[PDB]
């Protein structure tokens, strides 16, 4: 049973680190398009 | 003689207004690019 609870804890924490990694990756992806957006709005200011 | 001058002065005025028209429609034309830039920008937004 002891190996059980330790194993379980390990799995749940594994999944948590997975979710964390997913988040940092997908957020690091969104900042790209946001960056391109900023450049197009400064382009707009030059048009103005 | 005076008749003549009237026409000339009028011509001058027309010239004035013609420029105001051209300049106006240059201004407006430029605005189109500006709006178009924002278009591109919001386009990218949907992509995000």
């Amino acid at each position: 049973t002891q190996f059980g609870s330790t194993l379980q804890n390990i799995i749940e924490r594994q999944d948590a680190e997975a979710l964390n990694a997913l988040l940092q990756n997908q957020a690091a992806e969104l900042i790209l398009t946001n960056l391109s957006i900023q450049d197009k709005t400064i382009e707009e200011l030059d048009a103005e | 003689i005076s008749q003549s001058e009237t026409y000339r002065r009028r011509r001058q005025e027309w010239e004035i207004q013609r420029n105001n028209a051209e300049a106006e429609l240059k201004q407006i034309d430029a605005q189109l690019k500006s709006l178009a830039v924002r278009r591109e920008a919001a386009v990218l937004q949907k992509t995000s």
